[PDB]
């Protein structure tokens, strides 16, 4: 019934991942939409000279934020970015009742 | 520097139950770790640095993108007259 | 009638010793004393042991409380009574405002609960009474105690509990401390407690009581054998994540493979490299394999193989290892598994780097110091035989 | 392709295309605490190195 | 191959992949002969068991988990080994040996 659970499984989220050829792990994998031309040619741009590697920038990032962390992104969707649900369900049969959270101070 | 794919990151852990936000509305500025001025500093390339020569190779590394430094290895001091004071009385 | 006293009088003497001696560290051996002496005739003052005891170490209330379920398993009646004084000792306490008391009595109570001794309708009870003069203090912890088991059994009584507590922090004008009492409670609630004429019969009844209470080497030389750096090799190793016990097994297979093979190859050590760093465990493994070698299983091996293995500890030594070796009579294959190493150590090196290298550790086996009459001469010599420098240096030290 | 590592794809490769994360990774990334030893040493052999204005 | 460079060809990953290819081609080849090609239907069994059990006794080179890496900073600047990649087949946990195991490296 959350929504938010869906992080990274959403349709777009797989579209992506799809055009940029990075399985979100539990996810499906495809054919890349773009050969992978590897020719960088040890540029001055994206150099390991250059970077700094403080965080280590996981495929899991690349689909949430497609446009940043992803370089030469192409046909990418946007994906969504959202709310968290409080929704508590009574499994014992009973009613209106403040059991999974703590009361107000006053 | 550290908040890169942080949000993401926390809702992937939480099962999207916690929601983060980041902000910078203090301008809450703060000494990088390590020690700025360093010729040994740290080991490797690849990897995140460690904390005592942290300071130094964000440095270097900001030196390199500039155009600052010209090559694959070098230092950062002060420019005067006298070897720098004879590198602050030995 | 005399006789049946000055038992009595023992028995309470020696419960009052258990109480006085419980602890952690002999637990098992208190209990074992316990069960040696009689509880029956002397049950009253198994009982006052018991209550004064849960007074005194409070922090040892569970123990207790296991040990009075234990009595209750054999003899109920026991049980009963030492909760009768209990309750007694804690309605006193309500009376009288004595709240330490109250909370040690409380707290043995929950434990009786948990352990099925006492039902949970007396402590739901005693929660009622504390929230009727709005006692937060002495509810919190005995609900924190008894809350999971309470929970468990009368759910509904627990909830309303919960209620009492709720209201008590909104719909009334409560303390800070209580407050923050309440809070705490909240949280907790949030995780679910993570944190006589027939003596001699008797007599009887009671002892008899007492008396009534390959194929993995195979698979490891296969992996050895089935990876192509030693790299590949470690990690299959790892994956497997065999006991702490094993470890050295493994060790002593992958030195005996790598023996096996025909003249030292890199692969080996660097599989031990990535083995050592991962863990300490697998350094320990690879030490005693070590101490192993020199010691017991040198003599053993034919020379190339002898030779193959010192290249490997050598290599392993060079870096990775601590130089931490354990060195007239001692001198066949074992002195030429030495010869073989230190040469090693000297093409990883370089022999002045080397020589500071063994300088800076301990090392009195390899090269022993002191001079004690004529016994560094072998150990020079022997450093002679094989292209080596400061050994002259030594002796020219000691004369 | 997960964090950059991956095989690009399944097919053509003539094999799964699986992808253990090796551990001998962790071992390379973690002996700055435990090649830690050789700079300790390193460091102990060259460890011992206005009024007017007022 | 392996006779010829022995310690050269660890470092070398496209190498080991096309040891992998080529392998997995030439045992396809005895299941083209088969008609068929259906994994399960071919355990390695019938193909690395010798001769002298009736086998096609193949030397593979193929098992290797070979050294997968950041291709982003592999052919750029500088590597280590982390990440290992497949290797060629599902197996039944039977580590089939390699041959370069059984070669002295060069130096």
């Amino acid at each position: 019934t959350d929504k938010n659970y869906y992080y990274l499984f959403d349709k777009k989220s797989f579209f992506n991942g799809k055009a940029l050829n990075n399985a979100i792990p539990g996810g499906p994998k495809f054919e890349p939409l773009y050969p992978r031309e590897e020719e960088e040619d040890y540029n001055e741009f994206n150099s390991i000279d250059r970077v700094i590697f403080r965080v280590p920038i996981r495929s899991e990032y690349k689909v949430a934020f497609p446009h940043l962390y992803n370089s030469r992104p192409r046909s990418v969707r946007i994906p969504w970015y959202n709310n968290p649900v409080s929704c508590i369900i009574q499994n014992d049969e009973e009613y209106d009742t403040p059991a999974l959270f703590f009361d107000p101070s006053l | 520097i550290e908040s890169a794919g942080f949000e993401t990151d926390l809702r992937l852990s939480t099962n999207g139950l916690g929601m983060c936000q980041l902000y910078f509305w203090h301008k809450i500025w703060r000494k990088v770790p390590g020690d700025v001025l360093d010729k040994d500093a740290f080991i490797p390339k690849l990897k995140p640095a460690p904390i005592n020569s942290l300071s130094r190779d964000f440095v270097m590394k900001t030196r390199r993108r500039k155009g600052i430094s010209t090559g694959g290895f070098m230092s950062n001091d002060g420019p005067t007259l006298e070897k720098y004071i004879s590198a602050e009385l030995y | 009638i005399k006789f049946q006293r000055e038992n009595w009088e023992m028995i309470r003497s020696h419960v009052s010793p258990i109480i006085s001696n419980l602890t952690m560290d002999n637990l098992q051996e208190s209990h074992r004393d316990l069960f040696q002496v009689n509880i029956l005739i002397g049950r009253d003052i198994i009982c006052k042991n018991v209550v004064d005891f849960t007074l005194n170490n409070g922090r040892l209330i569970p123990a207790l409380s296991a040990l009075i379920a234990l009595l209750n398993s054999d003899i109920p009646d026991i049980g009963e009574t030492l909760a009768k004084e209990l309750m007694l000792m804690f309605v006193q306490q309500f009376n009288r405002k004595d709240y330490v008391s109250c909370g040690n009595i409380l707290q043995c109570l929950s434990i009786l609960f948990l352990y099925d001794v006492i039902h949970e309708i007396v402590i739901l009870q005693i929660l009622l009474l504390l929230l009727e003069k709005n006692s937060l203090r002495l509810v919190i912890a005995v609900m924190k105690i008894c809350g999971w088991k309470l929970a468990l059994v009368s759910k509904k009584t627990h909830d309303m509990i919960w209620e009492k507590l709720r209201y008590i922090l909104q719909t009334q004008e409560l303390s800070s401390t209580l407050r923050e009492s309440l809070e705490t409670l909240f949280e907790i609630r949030q995780k679910d407690y993570k944190s006589c004429e027939n003596f001699n019969e008797l007599t009887m009844a009671f002892d008899t009581l007492r008396q009534k209470l390959v194929e993995f080497k195979k698979k490891i030389y296969l992996v050895l054998k089935s990876s192509l750096s030693g790299d590949e090799a470690a990690h299959k190793l790892l994956k497997l994540k065999i006991a702490n016990n094993l470890k050295k097994s493994v060790v002593d297979i992958i030195i005996k493979s790598s023996l096996q093979e025909s003249t030292f190859s890199k692969f080996y050590s660097i599989l031990s490299e990535r083995m050592i760093t991962f863990h300490r465990s697998w350094q320990t493994a690879y030490n005693e394999t070590f101490e192993q070698n020199y010691t017991q299983d040198i003599e053993d091996y034919e020379t190339d193989q002898l030779r193959i293995l010192g290249k490997f500890w050598g290599h392993l030594i060079s870096y990775e290892f601590l130089p931490m070796d354990c060195l007239e009579e001692s001198c066949p294959q074992g002195r030429i598994f030495i010869k073989f190493l230190f040469q090693e150590l000297v093409n990883e090196l370089g022999l002045d780097e080397l020589q500071l290298r063994l300088n800076s550790s301990k090392l009195d086996g390899m090269f022993p110091l002191e001079g004690d009459a004529e016994h560094i001469r072998y150990s020079i010599n022997f450093f002679t035989a094989i292209g080596l420098g400061l050994l002259t240096e030594d002796m020219r030290s000691r004369l | 392709s997960y964090n950059g590592i991956g095989l690009k794809s399944a097919k053509g490769s003539s094999t799964s295309g699986h992808v253990q994360r090796s551990l001998a990774s962790n071992n390379r990334r973690r002996p700055q605490g435990s090649q830690q030893q050789r700079q300790q040493r390193q460091n102990a052999i060259k460890k011992a190195s206005i009024e007017t204005h007022m | 191959l392996f006779t010829y460079f022995r310690e050269a060809i660890v470092a070398t990953e496209p190498l080991l992949d096309i040891l992998v290819k080529g392998e997995t081609r030439i045992q396809n080849r005895v299941k083209l002969g088969l008609n068929s090609k259906m994994p399960t239907r071919f355990p390695p069994a019938v193909f690395y068991t010798p001769k002298e059990l009736g086998g096609l006794g193949m030397i593979s080179a193929s098992h290797i988990l070979i050294p997968a890496s950041d291709l982003s900073w592999s052919k750029q600047t500088d590597t280590g080994i982390t990440h290992f990649r497949a290797g060629m087949t599902h197996e039944d946990e039977k580590l089939i040996p390699t041959i370069f195991r059984y070669i002295t490296t060069w130096e």
